[PDB]
This record gives structure tokens, C-alpha cells and sequence, in this order.
């Protein structure tokens, strides 16, 4: 089934009644854009009897008119958002979806939107008979390089000049979030009269509705900058952080460490950044960071990152804030070297 | 306040007015009766706020003015468990309503009334006075596609529409739809008007007999009924929602007029181990002939075989054959005279002293 | 189905139930005195005689006698009590029951008097299971329940039972059972039932009771299902897989040999035949404690370690004591950490290995 | 499982018994369910409720049995877990319990079976206490676990248990042979991994668990020398990762024992292998570690949000930290 | 298999027995009715797995081997919806048993007859029979002491024992029980026979003056019963059926003879500002009048004074109003002595006039 990028979903909607337009996709700023695209030119298409009816996981169903004559006291053809399960139709769903496939579908225009299908959902028989009429628009994200590209054109959604300057700093920190970067540039446009971006004016007032995510931190930790990273994580505090989130993007950037750490000693840094993973401009904090951080020093710093971890998820300790500011220093070892009692 | 009443005068305003109360709906207090000595009368009321319900009750009998106000079942049932005719001699002694029978007291609970809020008088628009039976003959023959709840906007209560001389209802749920309509001769500026559906009722319930010549004043907000002692306004959603016009079979070529009944009693048997679906029969009928196939997803069918009067294109037109019956039955009619369109569209169901008295479904296969 | 002998071995009388004088006395005491609570709270280990002391006591409230200290045995009402049906008596599992709302219904019957009975008696056991609200709500009517009704509370434990209930209670608190106390009512049982008993099994039995004369009655019956007919020691022995061998001892020394092998290729079979490794540790341990005993005094011991007496000695005085607590200790540990082993037999190979490290 | 051999003669003496009514109505059957116990417990079912008709047979005939063939024998249940949950709630229990207050509905015994007792939930077991303990009229009720281990013990207070160990590994193996091929050695490696139980031996060779057994071993004899375990995360980290951390601990131990001196091994499926731990790792540390391996596979159970990943890494590394020196090497205890 | 059957004949035959069918988890053919025209009778069974209602049809009509088992109702509505009388021919044919009565027809499914779990029914011996005129009291007074969810007995179930040439049955929920009492039996023995809640009702429903009288072979086994066209055969619960004697109020004595009707009214209206959870009202019967004080906890207050030749003292005892009224009705017997122990203690209440019914609750709170 054909894909087709949100900003593109014009092409197959207008040029034909797509069935099923599936915007399995996840950016919700994707998801929410593919969306009102179809309902309003399928609204406008007559077809403004419009209802949402999610599909649970549960079987459900309802309305499974699509054809029948019924109507004449109130005839047309109605439109049927389909908010998916998690992976999506499951069974009766499938099924269910299935004979939609098999029917004029009419007066239930499908606007099934949602995440991406299992596969075997995609290849369940009503994943099978919608396409080539439905439409799927992958409603998926930048990575962290075509987030500016992206960044900028939707600069000029706010028209607003913006600063790529801004963008960056923006595609960075808010480097996967189109949608609260979206509307960060709503509110500070608002905030100002002008409304311009600009990377100075982004900083006198940031939005308050967009996160500095982990990699402030964990970054600052990169670069050994234990101190920086410390900072960050005041900031994280404040801002009431859940720590199993921490955790888990720090654990994320720390066995990504030790396995190019292994790696790394002997491979040149930050093409590994990205030959993996690890921003850009973190490539060069993490390039560092395996010739800081030693795969041995690093070992004591892992056992007590684990010991955090269960500290927390088997026995909801919620110490695990001060058991960082020892890890932080074990794990750096300071930007230098400085590896402790755990704790 | 202080009435003494015959458990009977009294009873017929122990229902019109206890009934929608009952259910102590809304306020408390609004699930409570009035009880109104106000003068030799005692009214009762009990207002809900959706509809209302006053009964009136002459009291020359012991009385005391003042009022209270007690809820709907408490008084209710003891007066009505109470024998018949039963002087029922009721007094607001304090906060207990001392409930008097005659040798067995009963102590309700009662609050003097002093709040109990009641609904906008206003001056009807259109009023005019029902010959009663004008009211069921639509009423009846019309409510089988009137939504209880209809998303659809108040389907949910009828649609109201003065026209002219004619009174016109229509239900529709949006596959069914009626019309009835009979004239009244009470030129009526016209108008539709969403009365609530608990109005519907409870005027069908003060509809009364004994050609209780109803009055009825529409107004767009209130509406105001006058049947007996039975004062019922309601407030009125004014609106509308479709009519029948468009509804109407395309073609209205194929007739069939048959027997509600005979065809009542095809559709009923015909309705048997039919489809679990959709009600979904699909008639293949002749020119004579009308001959339903209807399965079931049960691979059970019934087929039923009658005559018509059959017109037009015997054609297979499938029909949710619950809709079928509901209205056939209300209806009252013996023929019922359909015009078919061959299934894309509604059939005519009508009364045959449809005065116009369309009644209108749409196909639905099995 | 086929008939037990726990049940059909309680009490009628303080006798049938061996110890927990405080009780029985704490029991014949109350029942025959004014001083009868509508709020017991037998707590003892399951039918240790936590339902025991219950019986005796309905038997004496519904004694149509009265309130006896001893349940004057017959009275239609005594027993009946015993028996189905007896509308005085009602008795409750509060264990099928987790529901409050099963604690609800329970409240609202007490009303209804007896057409002929003397005292509404209720009687829950296991209410432990019972939700909280289930708990909270019973403190209602433990201070002032309509009369007749009573609230024998016999628990397991009132733990899962709050401290205002056990406030509101008289809680006679059953104490546990020796295993002589036990070996001894069980030999006194077994005995009168025509197969033979067996006097190891007894033990093997007295011990095994768990402190309960509930099992220890139901151990029995069991045991003769499976040697179908007559309690042998062997039978029971095996049943109980129960090592009456030195092995212990044997596995400790080989341990002290530094003996790997032996140590274990011996616990593996032993697991094909899934022995257990518990009777085979406590054991272990006896010895090393009593060693050290003897080295104390080998004889101011209370040691029964006396078959290995010298044995004891022996060690005891050639193994610094402090050594002996090491012993003693590590596979203390190691016991302690058995069963965390993904294989049974796991933990306890690494109970003796470490062990086997020391040397 | 199945019906095996190694489940007629517990059933006959307990058919006996029960035909004897000495032969109390409960039983408990230790073996693994996995080793038989449930085609075994539903055998007789299969008489009891028949009204345990003729002497002893698994019953093929009768009414009761084929009824209950049918299973529309309502004396007859099966009484699995509840699948609202996957437990055998006290609901499900509550129900087929009071169904015996009514007597026998369509005669024979009942019998009344646990699939696997194992199974049971706490208000469900609360609720069975009195049921089993006091025996209704024609029940005879029949449970199975894993092990015993798998019940409470007020319950088996009143279970009349019928052992009911694993068949011989000799013939658990022979019996596990059958059906995988591979290696006795791999059988066995793995029924000895299993405890000896069969039933529990047989899963191993299925999946790529026992492949993965293999290949664990592999890049683990990589991983010892070279103090990259970090290289075993994966051949361990499975949805068996326990299981594969089961497969790898059986060795740890085996290292332990060449550390007592000891030629046995539980994983006879490379001895080589065995040595280089013990070899590598003074045992201080492979004892420490061998602990650790289960504690892993018990965590990757336990804690709950746990990165099976992070925790399967971690340990890598740290075991290459104690490969280093100066980094403390324990031994097991407090 | 093309089994005629007379529609009519049958058309009582499939009521009686789909009363009695399924209600069990399990229930598919419990649902389906077999027949087999036998050629005479028919089977006409209707298994709960717990009692049966087997209706024959006496009829001739043909028959060719069709034993089968359809859904219950399909076809009997069926029957009905095609004209009586009508002879109602089938061919059983690929589990498609089709039923053609006229231009109605249709095609119903069939489960065989093979699996039909079926239940007891066997010649029971003894054989002993009541009129279902009293038979009738006898269950009336005594089958609304049902009460369920028992882990202990039969409370919904009743017994049958014939102490002597009477029968005394017993059914009780533990807090009223009703034993009514039928001279007329035989001495001819007892049997465990207890029924359950369900059967008693359909046998009731077997009596009425109608039916046949009422005859039973008391068999511990099942027993056999004849009313109807039927044949209702229950398996027993064997088990005991809790006491009887003892229930009645120790020394039932004071004699309160009302009249049950007066009473059962004067009781209805008590109760309602009475205690409003069980309905236990508490009664101080002023003597040889009465006198009534109930509350509602819940403020309220109902009196009455009625009378009730009642010496001895006032009675002073409070039961579950609920409870009685159900006996007062159960009674047919209009005159009904109470013999109370005057005293919040248990109250018998037995028809004064005869004794048949007699009937004990227990009173409320101490």
C-alpha cells in the first residue's frame, strides 16, 4: 500500500476517493496533519456526516453501513474515523475491516488513522483488499538531520523568520518534536507583538510547553562536563522528571558507550556516532567519551546505574536522585578520571 | 397546609402528577408533589423541569391552605393503598405529613413547600383545542421512528409542525421515517417544535379519552397542554427535522395494497429466523404475489407466501422487517397501500386514510 | 471419596486437643464462668487448636447446659454441633470469602432468634482472607452485637487481622505443639486405630505435624492411603523422604575434606529420587551446633547428637569453636539461600559448595 | 503432558485407594506436569467420575467417561485456572464446588480435577481448603503441579499426596531422546539442567534454546579468555534468557566443581568449556558469579520496567570486571 | 422425518416442556426439544439436566424415523404461526428439519437427537396420587420458602415425606419456612425426594384442578410424576431436607385469628413506613384488635389497628413482612390462627381452618 508523506497526502486524496487513509504514523503532528487533510476534503466531499468511532482492541465495531439503502431520511455518505488499536485491527476488527474492503464503503469513508500495522495485520486479508483505493501516510518523524530541513519549511508555516540559527538549537533540543515545536513557535509568536523568531528572542522567554530533554544532561556528561550535566539535572528536578526516564535514556547512551567504547579505542570516533547513533553534535562528545571513559572504569559505573534502576523498579526507591550524583563522578569519572565507591 | 381528598379525585392527579416525579427526578423537591391548599384546591403538581404535570383536585373537603410538598411515591402509594375512595384526610402537621387513613396513620416525611419551581406560560403561539383522537390516530401512527435519543437532534421527541390546518408529526431515526398527519382545522401557524419526548408522553398520558378536547398551545418555548385538571407544559426544543416529501419512494409505481394484517401476519411470520443482521427480508414480490425471502445467518429462512395487490416491478426490495410491523400495527389501517420503489428507496406505507400519513422505510437488505 | 481423621479427632472435650493449657484452662475457665466473650479469638496454627478450642467452647454455650467449662458433652446441641446442621451454630470460611461483601450478609441474620436455640453463635474462621472492609466491619458488632450472637474468632493468625479486632477479643492464644506433645497424641491415636502404628513413623509423623494436630491427623491418614493399610515406618520414612541417614553428617565431613565429588554426585542422585535437601540441612546443622556444644560442655548440651556423641566430641573439641560457628553459619546461609537456585538440588550444591570452599 | 507410561501405576493405587476409600479422594501428584501429571490426573477423572468403574482403568468406555469425553459431564470438570486471568481464580472455584452441593448431576462421581493445581489462586485455594479437606459425596479430586512446590501447604495439609517424582533421567532421557535429537549428552545436560525432570528436559531441544544452549557455549568460550562476556549478551538475552542463563549457570558450577575437584558436571554437554571458567576465575569469583547468573534470571523476572538488555550487559561488563584484579572478587553471603 | 403431528395437540405439549429446558452453563440442545412422532405420542423432551417435561402429543399422525432434537421455540412458534390444526409435516432432512404448514414455511435446524444428555426418569416406585387442588396449597404454601446459594442442603429445594397418609413437604429459606400439610397422601413411603426450586414450579403449574391429579412414585431414585401431557421426572437431590418440626414457635398458641387477606393488607401497608430494609415489621397486636407500630428507620411511621381475635397478650413480635404477606397469599386460607408465642419468638401461622398450611417465620432483632 502506497505511503505517502503527510504534506503529500493531497496527491491521492483529491485525485480519487481513496478508502482507507491510513496514516499509520506516530508524529502526532504528522498523525493530526493527516488527518484533517482527508476529513476536509472528505467533509467537503460529501461526506460531512462525520463521525470518529475508535476501534477498540475489542472487537467492536458499529457502524457497518457501507451500502445497505436505508438512508433517504438521511441518505449520504458518512465518514467513519477509525482511531486503531495500539498495532492496530485485530481480529473482528480485521475482519470487520475486511468487509468494508469487499463494499462501496459508502457512507463510511474510511479514515483509519493511527500507528503503524503489525505485519501480519498488514498482511491480515483486510490490510489486503483496502489497498490500492486506501492510502497509507506515514505519519513518522525527522531524524535529527532532516529536522531542520523540516524545521525550516515549517518556519514559514509561522512565516516568521525563525533563526536557523534557532532552528537547530530547536532541532536539537527539541530534536524529535515537531508538534510542541509547533506550537513553540505559537506562543512565543503570540508573546511578543513581533513574533519573529530569531534565535535571541528565542532565549529571552522559551516556551514553557517544549522539553530540554535528557541530552542536556547526559551530553554535558559526554563531555565529562560533570558539572554541566549536574546542572541539568536540577533543571530535571524542578521540572518533576520521572526517573525512570532518565534512566533510560542514559542507559540508552551508556551501553551505546561501552559497545563502541569496546569498539572505540580503536575506531574513529563519531562516525560511530553515527554509524550508529549519536547526534552530531554529540558525536564529538561521545567520541571523547570513550577515550575519557575506559571501558574498565566504566564497569563499576554500570553496576551502580543497574543498582539505581532496580532501586527504583523493583523497590520504588526514590533515592535514585541522590544515587546519580555518585554516578555521575563514576561514570565521567569527573571529565577527567574520578571513579569512586559506588555511591 | 391542609387537604382532606378522596384517594380517587385525588387519583387521577396521583398519577398525571406523581408519575414523572416519582423517579424524585431532578431537585428533590421537583421529585416531590406540590401540595398546594391554596384556596379549596389542591393542586398537585409535580414538575421535573422536562415536561410537568399538574393535576388539579377540588377540595372543598377540609382544607387548610398552605402547601407542602412530599415525594411522588410516599404519598402516593399510601393514599392509594389506601381503600377506595378514602377520605384522605392529609395534613401538614409540622414537617410530618401526618397521613391519615383510618385507623392506620402514616407519618411521610414532609417538607412545607416553599420551593418547588414551575414551568414558562407563555403565550402559545398556536393554541387550539384537539379533538383528541386526531392525537393518538397520529400519535400512534406515527412514533415508530421517533427517536428515543437521536444524536440526530431531537428526534427525540416529535416533531411538532403546524401547518395550516394540519398537524403534522414526524419521527425519524433516519431510516424510517412517518409522517402523519391529519388536519385539526385549527390553522395552525405553522411551525414545528421539538417537544420533549417525556412531554410526548405525558400528554399521551393526559391525552386522555372522553374526547378530552386538548388544548394545546405551542409555543417554540413552552408548550402548553390543557387536558382535564391536567395542565402539562413543557418546554419545546422548536426545530425540525425532515419530512417524508423527500423520503418517498421513487417509485411510487409499485403499489401494494394488501391486508395490514394478512401482510401484518406474513411480515410477523416472515420476521421468524430471519436475519439476525439487519431485519433484512428481501421481498421478491409479485404482481400478485409478495413472497419474502428471509433468511437468517442462522441458515434458518422463513418464506411466507401471500397475495397482494401488488403493482409494479416485483422486485426484491429488502426492508428491516422490524420496522415492518411496528408500524402496521400502529397504523391503523387495514390497507395498507405501499408504493414501492423497487428498493432504492422507501416504499409507501400508508395509511390509507393517510391524512397524509406517510410512513416511510428504507430498504434494508439482508 | 474416603473419610479423615482430623475432624473425627477433635475435641468434645479439652483432652482430644493436646496442649495450650492457657487455653484449655483459658477455655474451661471462661465457658464455665460468666466470663464467656461474644469475641474469641483463638489464634493458633491450623487446627493446632484454634478449632478446637472453638468446638469445646460452642459445645458449651450451646451446651444445653448452659455455659460449661466443658461442653457437657451431649446435649443435643453439643452434639449436633458437631454434626450438620444446628441452628444456634453458625460456622463460617472466611477463606472462600475475600468479598466484604460476603461480610455484609453475615451482620444481618444475627436477628433472627432461634425458634429454640440459646445463644446465636457465630463462629469465623480464616478471616484473615477477608478484605479489610470485610475486617473494619466486624468491630462493629464485636463491641455491641445484638445478644445471643457471638463472635468466636479463631484465626491462624490475627495478623491479617487489625489491632482494634484483637482489641475487641479475647484472644487465647493457642500455642504451638511439641512435637512430642504431638508424637505422643499420635501415638496415642494410631494405636487405636487397628493398623498398626509405627512408632518411627510416629516420630516420623510427631516431628512432621508441623506443630499441627490438624495435619499431623491428616499426615496419617494420607500415609496410610499410600502403604494403603498400616503405618511402617518405612512407608513413612520414604513418604516422607526423610534421610533417617547420616549423610549429613557425611556430605559436612566430605565437605571438610575439601571432598568435592562425593558431595555432590551424591546430592544429584538423591534428586532423581528428589530427596530432600531441608531434613538433610537441619540436620547438618544440628550437628555442627551441638559439636560446638560439646564443645561447651559436652554435656551441658541437651544435645541429641549422642548416637554421634564422640562423633560430636570428637569434633567439637578438635574444631575451635569458632570454626564450628563458621561452620555453622555458612551453610546457615547457605540454606537460607537454597532455594533461590533454579534447581532445588542447585541450592543446596551451593550451600555445600560454599561450604566446600571453606574447605 | 500426555499420558505416559510413568503415570498408570500412581493411578492405580490411587484408584485403588479410592476404591477402597482408603484411598482418600485427595491426591496430590508432585511430578511435573510437564512430566505427565495432568493426561494422568484426567485418567482418573476419567474413572472416578465414571464413578471410578472397573478395577482400575483409565476408563474408554462408560458413559461417565465419554461424557466427560464430551466433558458435557457436569460431575465432570476440568476445572482450569480462570481465564480472565490465567489462574485458577476462587470464582471457578466457588462455582463447581457449589455444583457438588447438588449432588452428582448425571451420576458417577464426580471428579472434579485441577489441570495443574499449580495453578490455583489464594481466594480460589481458601476456597478449596474446606473442599479438600472435607469430602463431598462422589468427589474425588484430583491436582497436579510442577511439583508440590507448586501449592500451600494448610492445602496439602489435607492433600493426600501420591509422589510422584520424575521418572529416572536414565529413562527420562531415553523418553527425552525420542523426540530430540541431539545429543544424550544435550538431553541430559539439559533434564539435568531441569533438575532431572522430564517433561521439564524435553523443552530445551526445542527452540533454539538448546541450539542456543550450543551457541551461548560458543561465544561464551570466547567470552571467558577474553574478558568479553559483553559478547554473550545476546546468546543469553532471550524471552528463555532465564533459561539460557540456566544453561550457562549449570557450567559456572560445573567450573565451581573442577574447583572442588570434581569431574561431575550438570552439563555434560562440554567439558572443556567447564574448565577454562574455573580456569579463568578463581572460583571465589565463579562461585560469585554462578550466584549472580540465577539472581539475573530471577531479576529479569522480578523487577519489574527491567532492561533485560541492561541487566544481561551490566553483568557482562562486570564480569570482565572481575576477571581484572584489584576489583574485589566476592564469594556469596550477606 | 416426515412426522405429522397435530399442531394444536402438540402446541400445549411445547410449552409445558420448554419451561423446563436448559438453564444450565451449558445449555445447547437444552434448548431443542426432541421429537419423535413416535406415532402416538411424541417425545417432547425438555431436559434441564435437572427435571424434564416430556410431552407427548397424542396424535397418530406419520411419522418416518426422524428422531431429532430442533431449537425448542423455532419451531414451536412455528406451530402456532401456522394455523392449528395444522397438520405440521417435516422433513428432516441434512439437519435441516423444515417445517411446511402452507404458503408458510421455513427451514429450521435440527440437533440430532444422539447427544441429548437427557436425566432420570425411571419407574419410580410407588405410586401415590394428590389432587391438584390442594396439591396446588401444598405447593402454593410451601414453594416460596425457597432460598438459595446453598453450600448447606435444600432450602429452594423441598421434601417430600409422607409422614403418614399425609404429606408434608418443607421448604424454607431459613427464615420462614412453610410447611403445609396434606392430609390426603398415602402413608405409602417417603422417598428423598426433593426437588429442587425449578421442577416445583412446573408441577405446580401441573396443578391447578387441571391436569390429570397430581400422581407420584416417590422414589428416592427419581420419582415419577404425572400431570399434563407430561411427564416431569426429577433425579433428586439426595440429601436431607433440614428440619421442620422444631421451627415452630415453641408453644405456638395464642391464636390469632385474623383473617389472612385483612391482614396481608393491612401488613402491605405497614411495611412501606416500616423498616425499609427487611421489611421487618414489628408487631404489638393490641388484643383481639390489633395494633401495628412500624418506622421506617428512615422517619416515617405507619400504624394500623386492625383485629385479630387474639387472646393472649400482645404478641409483641416483629418479622420480615416480607416473608408473610408471601405465606398470606400462598393461603389460600383466609382465616388463619396464628399460633404465636407472644414474645419476639417465632409465630405459626396455620390456616385456622385447616391445617394445611402452616407457616413459620421467625422474628426479627433482639
Amino acid at each position: 500500500m502506497i505511503r505517502l508523506y503527510p504534506e503529500q497526502l493531497r496527491a491521492q486524496l483529491n485525485e480519487g476517493l481513496r478508502a482507507a487513509y491510513l496514516l499509520l504514523g506516530n508524529d502526532p503532528l504528522l498523525l493530526q496533519e493527516s488527518q484533517d487533510a482527508v476529513r476536509q476534503v472528505a467533509a467537503a466531499q460529501g461526506f460531512e456526516e462525520h463521525h470518529t468511532f475508535s476501534i477498540d482492541p475489542n472487537t467492536d465495531w458499529n457502524a457497518i453501513f457501507s451500502l445497505c439503502q436505508a438512508m433517504s431520511l438521511f441518505a449520504s455518505r458518512q465518514t467513519l474515523l477509525l482511531l486503531l488499536p495500539e498495532n492496530g485491527p485485530n481480529a473482528a476488527i480485521n475482519e470487520q475491516l475486511l468487509t468494508l474492503t469487499g463494499l462501496l464503503h459508502d457512507d463510511l469513508l474510511l479514515i483509519v488513522r493511527g500507528n503503524k500495522l503489525s505485519k501480519a495485520q498488514e498482511n491480515a486479508a483486510w490490510f489486503t483488499a483496502l489497498a490500492n483505493r486506501s492510502v497509507q501516510v506515514t505519519c513518522q518523524t525527522p531524524e535529527q538531520a532532516q529536522l531542520p530541513r523540516w524545521v525550516a519549511a515549517r518556519a514559514k508555516q509561522l512565516n516568521l523568520e525563525l533563526d536557523d540559527a534557532a532552528n537547530q538549537v530547536l532541532c536539537y533540543c527539541y530534536e524529535g518534536n515537531l508538534l510542541a515545536l509547533a506550537q513553540a513557535l505559537e506562543r512565543l509568536s503570540l508573546l511578543w507583538p513581533d513574533g519573529k523568531l530569531t534565535l535571541p528572542r528565542v532565549e529571552q522567554a522559551v516556551n514553557d510547553a517544549a522539553h530540554f530533554t535528557p541530552f542536556h544532561w547526559v551530553d554535558a556528561l559526554l563531555m565529562g562536563k560533570s558539572k554541566r550535566a549536574l546542572h541539568i539535572l536540577q533543571q530535571l528536578r524542578l521540572e518533576g522528571s520521572e526517573p525512570v526516564i532518565l534512566l533510560r535514556t542514559l542507559q540508552r547512551e551508556l551501553l551505546l558507550l561501552v559497545n563502541l567504547k569496546r569498539q572505540s579505542a580503536h575506531t574513529p570516533l563519531r562516525a560511530l556516532f553515527d554509524k550508529h547513533r549519536v547526534w552530531q553534535n554529540r558525536r564529538g562528545m561521545m567520541g571523547e567519551a570513550l577515550n575519557r571513559l575506559s571501558q574498565t572504569q566504566l564497569r563499576q559505573a554500570v553496576q551502580l546505574l543497574t543498582r539505581t534502576e532496580l532501586t527504583l523498579k523493583q523497590d520504588y526507591g526514590q533515592s535514585v536522585w541522590a544515587e546519580l550524583e555518585g554516578l555521575s563522578l563514576l561514570l565521567c569519572h569527573k571529565p577527567l578520571a574520578d571513579v569512586f565507591i559506588d555511591g | 397546609m391542609k387537604f382532606t381528598v378522596e384517594r380517587e379525585h385525588l387519583l387521577k392527579p396521583l398519577q398525571q402528577v406523581s408519575g414523572p416525579l416519582g423517579g424524585r427526578p431532578t431537585l428533590p423537591i421537583l421529585g416531590n408533589l406540590l401540595l398546594q391548599v391554596a384556596d379549596g384546591t389542591l393542586s398537585l403538581t409535580g414538575t421535573d423541569l422536562e415536561m410537568e404535570m399538574v393535576a388539579r383536585v377540588a377540595l372543598v373537603q377540609p382544607h387548610e391552605p398552605g402547601a407542602t410538598t412530599v415525594p411522588a411515591r410516599k404519598f402516593f402509594d399510601i393514599c392509594r393503598g389506601l381503600p377506595e375512595g378514602a377520605e384522605i384526610a392529609v395534613q401538614l402537621e409540622g414537617e410530618r405529613m401526618l397521613v391519615r387513613s383510618g385507623r392506620s396513620r402514616f407519618s411521610l416525611s414532609t417538607l412545607p413547600a416553599a420551593d418547588f419551581p414551575n414551568l414558562d406560560d407563555w403565550q402559545s403561539e398556536v393554541e387550539f383545542t384537539l379533538p383528541q383522537a386526531t392525537m393518538k390516530r397520529l400519535i400512534e401512527a406515527t412514533q415508530f421512528s421517533m427517536a428515543h435519543q437521536d444524536v440526530r437532534y431531537y428526534l427525540n421527541g416529535m416533531l411538532f409542525e403546524t401547518e395550516g390546518e394540519e398537524l403534522r408529526t414526524v419521527a425519524t431515526d433516519g431510516h424510517r421515517l412517518a409522517v402523519c398527519s391529519m388536519p385539526i382545522g385549527q390553522s395552525l401557524p405553522s411551525h414545528s417544535v421539538i417537544v420533549p419526548r417525556k412531554g410526548v408522553i405525558e400528554l399521551m398520558r393526559m391525552l386522555d379519552g372522553g374526547d378530552n378536547p386538548l388544548r394545546v398551545q405551542i409555543g417554540s418555548n413552552n408548550i402548553r397542554a390543557h387536558v382535564g385538571d391536567f395542565i402539562f407544559t413543557s418546554k419545546l426544543v422548536d426545530g425540525r427535522f425532515p419530512d417524508y416529501r423527500r423520503v418517498l419512494p421513487k417509485n411510487p409505481d409499485k403499489h401494494l395494497e394488501a391486508g395490514c394484517d394478512l401482510l401484518k401476519q406474513a411480515f410477523a411470520r416472515a420476521a421468524i429466523l430471519s436475519n439476525e443482521k439487519f431485519r433484512g427480508v428481501r421481498l421478491y414480490v409479485s404482481e400478485n404475489q409478495l413472497k419474502i425471502t428471509a433468511n437468517n445467518p442462522e441458515q434458518e429462512e422463513a418464506e411466507e407466501i401471500l397475495d397482494v395487490t401488488y403493482s409494479g416491478a416485483e422486485m426484491e426490495i429488502g426492508f428491516n422487517v422490524s420496522y415492518v410491523l411496528d408500524v402496521l400495527n400502529a397504523l391503523k389501517c387495514e390497507n395498507v397501500r405501499m408504493m414501492l420503489t423497487d428498493s432504492v428507496s422507501s416504499v409507501q406505507i400508508e395509511d390509507a386514510a393517510s391524512q397524509s400519513a406517510a410512513y416511510v422505510v428504507m430498504p434494508m437488505r439482508l | 471419596s474416603y473419610q479423615v481423621l482430623a475432624r473425627k479427632w477433635r475435641p468434645q472435650t479439652f483432652a482430644d486437643v493436646v496442649g495450650q493449657e492457657h487455653v484449655l484452662t483459658a477455655l474451661a475457665n471462661g465457658l464455665s464462668l460468666g466470663r464467656i466473650h461474644h469475641a474469641y479469638l483463638f489464634s493458633g496454627t491450623r487446627g493446632v487448636g484454634k478449632t478446637s478450642i472453638a468446638r469445646l467452647l460452642a459445645k458449651g454455650l450451646n451446651c444445653e447446659t448452659g455455659i460449661t467449662a466443658t461442653p457437657c458433652g451431649v446435649c443435643d446441641n453439643c452434639r449436633e454441633i458437631e454434626q450438620g446442621r444446628f441452628v444456634d451454630l453458625i460456622e463460617i470460611d472466611a477463606a472462600s470469602r475475600t468479598k466484604v461483601e460476603d461480610t455484609r450478609d453475615l451482620l444481618d441474620n444475627v436477628q433472627y432468634a432461634p425458634a429454640r436455640g440459646r445463644f446465636k453463635v457465630y463462629l469465623i474462621d480464616e478471616v484473615h482472607m477477608l478484605s479489610r472492609h470485610s475486617f473494619n466491619a466486624l468491630l462493629k458488632t464485636l463491641e455491641e452485637p445484638p445478644e445471643h450472637v457471638k463472635f468466636l474468632l479463631a484465626t491462624t493468625d490475627p495478623q491479617k487481622l487489625p489491632v482494634t479486632i484483637l482489641s475487641r477479643c479475647l484472644q487465647f492464644h493457642l500455642k504451638a505443639l511439641d512435637v512430642e506433645q504431638i508424637r505422643h497424641q499420635l501415638e496415642h491415636i494410631l494405636n487405636e486405630e487397628h493398623i498398626a502404628h509405627e512408632p518411627r513413623a510416629l516420630q516420623l509423623l510427631a516431628r512432621a505435624a508441623e506443630g499441627s494436630l490438624r495435619d499431623a491427623l491428616s499426615l496419617t491418614d494420607q500415609a496410610i492411603a499410600s502403604g494403603d493399610g498400616q503405618v511402617s515406618t518405612q512407608a513413612v520414612s520414604a513418604m516422607l523422604g526423610t534421610l533417617d541417614d547420616d549423610q549429613a553428617l557425611s556430605l559436612v565431613e566430605a565437605m571438610v575434606e575439601a571432598n568435592g565429588e562425593r558431595v555432590m554426585a551424591l546430592i544429584n542422585e538423591a534428586a532423581a529420587r528428589g530427596i530432600e535437601w531441608e531434613a538433610l540441612l537441619v540436620e547438618m546443622l544440628g550437628l555442627l551446633h551441638r559439636i560446638a556444644m560439646v564443645q561447651l560442655s559436652p554435656a551441658a548440651l541437651g544435645n541429641d547428637m549422642a548416637a554421634i556423641e564422640l562423633r560430636m566430641r570428637e569434633l567439637a573439641r578438635t574444631i575451635p569453636p569458632t570454626d564450628i560457628q563458621l561452620y555453622y553459619q555458612t551453610l546457615l546461609i547457605g540454606r537460607k539461600e537454597l532455594p533461590y537456585a533454579p534447581d532445588r538440588r542447585m541450592g543446596v550444591e551451593m550451600t555445600l559448595l560454599r561450604a566446600l570452599a571453606f574447605h | 503432558m500426555r499420558w505416559y507410561p510413568w503415570l498408570r501405576p500412581d493411578f492405580e493405587k490411587l484408584v485403588a485407594s479410592y476404591q477402597a476409600g482408603r484411598g482418600h479422594h485427595a491426591l496430590l501428584i508432585q511430578a511435573l506436569p510437564g512430566m505427565g501429571d495432568d493426561a494422568l490426573i484426567y485418567a482418573l477423572s476419567r474413572y472416578l467420575l465414571c464413578q471410578q468403574p472397573q478395577g482400575h482403568k483409565s476408563c474408554g468406555h462408560c458413559r461417565g467417561c465419554q461424557l466427560m469425553q464430551a466433558g458435557t459431564h457436569p460431575d465432570y470438570y476440568t476445572l482450569a485456572p480462570e481465564k480472565g486471568k490465567n489462574t485458577l481464580g476462587v470464582d471457578a472455584v466457588r462455582e463447581v464446588t457449589e455444583k457438588l452441593n447438588e449432588h452428582a448431576r448425571l451420576g458417577g462421581a464426580k471428579v472434579v480435577w485441577v489441570t495443574d493445581a499449580a495453578l490455583l489462586t489464594d481466594a480460589a485455594a481458601n476456597a478449596l481448603l474446606k473442599t479438600l479437606e472435607e469430602p463431598p459425596a462422589e468427589t474425588w479430586f484430583f491436582l497436579a503441579t510442577r511439583e508440590p512446590e507448586r501449592l500451600l501447604a494448610t492445602l496439602r495439609s489435607r492433600c493426600r499426596l501420591h509422589y510422584l517424582a520424575p521418572p529416572p533421567e536414565q529413562y527420562a532421557v531415553t523418553w527425552l531422546s525420542r523426540e530430540v535429537t541431539m545429543s544424550q549428552d544435550a538431553l541430559l545436560a539439559a533434564l539435568r539442567l531441569s533438575a532431572g525432570s522430564p517433561g521439564a528436559a524435553l523443552a530445551l531441544f526445542q527452540g533454539d534454546n538448546w541450539q542456543a544452549r550450543e551457541t551461548l557455549c560458543q561465544a561464551l568460550a570466547y567470552s571467558v579468555p577474553s574478558g568479553d562476556w559483553y559478547s554473550l549478551l545476546a546468546a543469553l538475552n532471550h524471552e528463555q534468557a532465564p533459561a539460557r542463563l540456566h544453561w550457562l549457570a549449570t557450567l559456572l558450577m560445573d567450573a565451581l566443581k573442577r574447583h572442588h575437584g570434581a569431574a561431575q558436571v550438570t552439563n555434560v554437554d562440554v567439558p572443556g568449556l567447564v574448565a577454562e571458567l574455573a580456569n579463568h576465575l578463581s572460583p571465589s569469583r565463579l562461585q560469585a558469579i554462578l550466584g549472580d547468573v540465577c539472581h539475573i534470571r530471577e531479576q529479569l523476572m522480578s523487577v519489574t520496567g527491567i532492561n533485560r538488555e541492561l541487566l544481561i550487559t551490566d553483568l557482562l561488563l562486570r564480569i570482565e570486571h572481575y576477571l581484572q584484579p584489584g576489583v574485589v572478587l566476592p564469594v556469596p553471603h550477606l
